[PDB]
């Protein structure tokens, strides 16, 4: 059981290992497996906080994240210069207005 | 009111936007951007609507620049999405692309003629060749990221944000997009034991939307193709002929593969998931269903050509369903396929 980490799966349940056997499996156990339902009316289904990857970085709120200092840092940085590199390669063929003087 | 917030801050974000265009509504929102429709006036044309896509600014530049470059190098023929223009300030980029009305497909998806369902897959399969030639796998491909105009009879693949390249891919930057294990005897049973669980987990791409994942992707395959999107494709046909959208509801991979060995069989999906190097045991057998069975009786068979379907849309859709992605029909292949007769 549980505290020798030894047993067997509870049915019902699907397993999924990789065949070389290098990986943890990984497991599905449901009290109801998926079951077609034909009587649910169309167009129903028959079975009916992130990373930061300029800052390398969990973040627990993302407004906060975007005032951090690494993040301000980075969102500041040359790091851009592969984005405008193409974005001078575009044609701006829109009108421009004045901003409006109150 | 909370899309007015939006849009305001929007014009915060980047103050370009303000001398430019008028910003009238979030059109589309997805894990990585929001999408906002706004009028803008052409400098050598008439006034013209605009989607303005707001990248989330936790995206890494290399990841921005990879989008432009697909819409740049790919897009704007053979119904992919092109670039007219982008604007950047800091972290926040925004890009602009003509804007195209669009049916929603749920609301559209009963009332659709046979017809109109190959002309919808025919133009899908164009725009699948032509991002497949440029080596890009597009990852996400679903309804709301391939805009359909019923009347225009115009089609629009969209979304580069979580594309992959092949090994060849000719979008340069997609290239550059970001405790020993021993055997044991559990192998192809139902029995765990501390050797098993106390191995790392195998990581594999992933990214994509619930329901539209290939059973390479759900079973963190490390070597994945161009094909998950063509299994993406036969998700959206599978929508088509049985009538029912969103197909499959799963709120995690393993679910969502069960739901496929519903349709397609345990026995079928074990087999083909053998020959890319994954063991799957399921506790009971589930048999495969037949398709037409399955599709007509989920719709209903009745009036728009729905009364005979012919055998060749649903040997398309076994071929897209294809649970071995090496067999699995390509966007080329299917453009060749007898569904499309009379239509080149
Ligand atoms: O990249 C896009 N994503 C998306 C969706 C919304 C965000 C996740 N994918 N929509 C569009 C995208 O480009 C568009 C161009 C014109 C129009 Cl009308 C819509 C879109
Ligand atoms: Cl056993
Ligand atoms: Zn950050
Ligand atoms: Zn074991």
């Amino acid at each position: 059981g549980p505290g020798t980490r030894t047993g067997r799966l509870k049915k019902p349940f699907v397993k999924v290992e990789d065949m070389s056997q290098l990986y943890r499996p990984f497991y599905l156990q449901l009290t109801n497996m998926p079951f077609i339902n034909y009587s649910i009316q169309k167009p129903c289904s028959p079975f009916d906080k992130g990373y930061c990857e300029c800052c390398l970085q969990k973040y627990e709120d993302l407004e906060t994240h975007l005032l951090s200092e690494q993040h301000r840092n980075f969102a500041q940085s040359n790091q851009y210069q592969v984005v405008d590199d193409i974005v001078s390669k575009l044609v701006f063929d829109f009108v421009e207005y004045e901003k409006d003087t109150p | 009111a909370g899309v007015k917030k939006d849009i305001e801050k929007l014009y915060e974000a980047v103050p370009q936007l303000s001398n430019v265009f008028k910003i009238e509504d979030k059109i589309g929102e997805g894990t990585f951007s929001s999408v906002y429709l706004a009028t803008a006036q052409l400098q050598v044309g008439p006034e013209e609507k605009i989607a303005l896509k707001h990248l989330i600014p936790t995206s890494h530049p290399i990841r921005i620049a990879a989008e432009l470059q697909c819409l740049t190098v790919a897009g704007g023929q053979d119904n992919v999405m092109g670039v007219k223009y982008c604007f950047r300030k800091n972290d926040h980029v925004v890009i602009a692309m003509p804007y195209l009305e669009h049916e929603s497909f749920l609301d559209i998806l009963n009332s659709l003629s046979f017809q109109e369902v190959r002309e919808y897959m025919l133009n899908l399969f164009k725009a699948l060749k032509r991002i497949h030639q440029f080596g890009i796998v597009h990852r996400d491909v679903k309804p709301s990221n391939f805009l359909y105009n019923r009347r225009l009879k115009k089609y629009a693949l969209v979304d580069f944000g979580l594309a992959q390249g092949t090994h060849d891919t000719k979008i340069e930057l997609l290239k550059f997009v970001q405790p020993a294990s021993l055997t044991c005897d559990c192998y192809a049973t139902d029995k765990v034991c501390s050797i098993c669980l106390s191995r790392r987990q195998q990581v594999a791409p992933r990214a994509g939307t619930p329901g539209f994942r290939a059973p390479e992707v759900l079973t963190k395959c490390p070597n994945q193709t161009t094909a998950i999107d063509m299994w993406s494709a036969g998700v959206i046909f599978l929508s088509l002929l049985s009538g029912r959208y969103p197909f499959y509801k799963a709120s995690d991979d393993l679910t969502a593969l069960a739901q496929i060995m519903t349709i397609r069989g345990s026995r079928e999906t074990i087999q083909a998931a053998k020959t890319f190097g994954k063991s799957i045991l399921c506790s009971k057998e589930v048999p495969a269903q037949d398709l037409r069975k399955l599709c007509e009786r989920l719709r209903g068979a009745g009036a728009g050509g729905w009364n005979e379907v012919p055998d060749e849309a649903y040997d398309l859709l076994d071929k897209l369903l294809d649970l071995n992605p090496a067999s699995r029909i390509t966007a080329e292949e299917a453009l060749l396929h007898p569904f499309f007769k009379d239509m080149s």
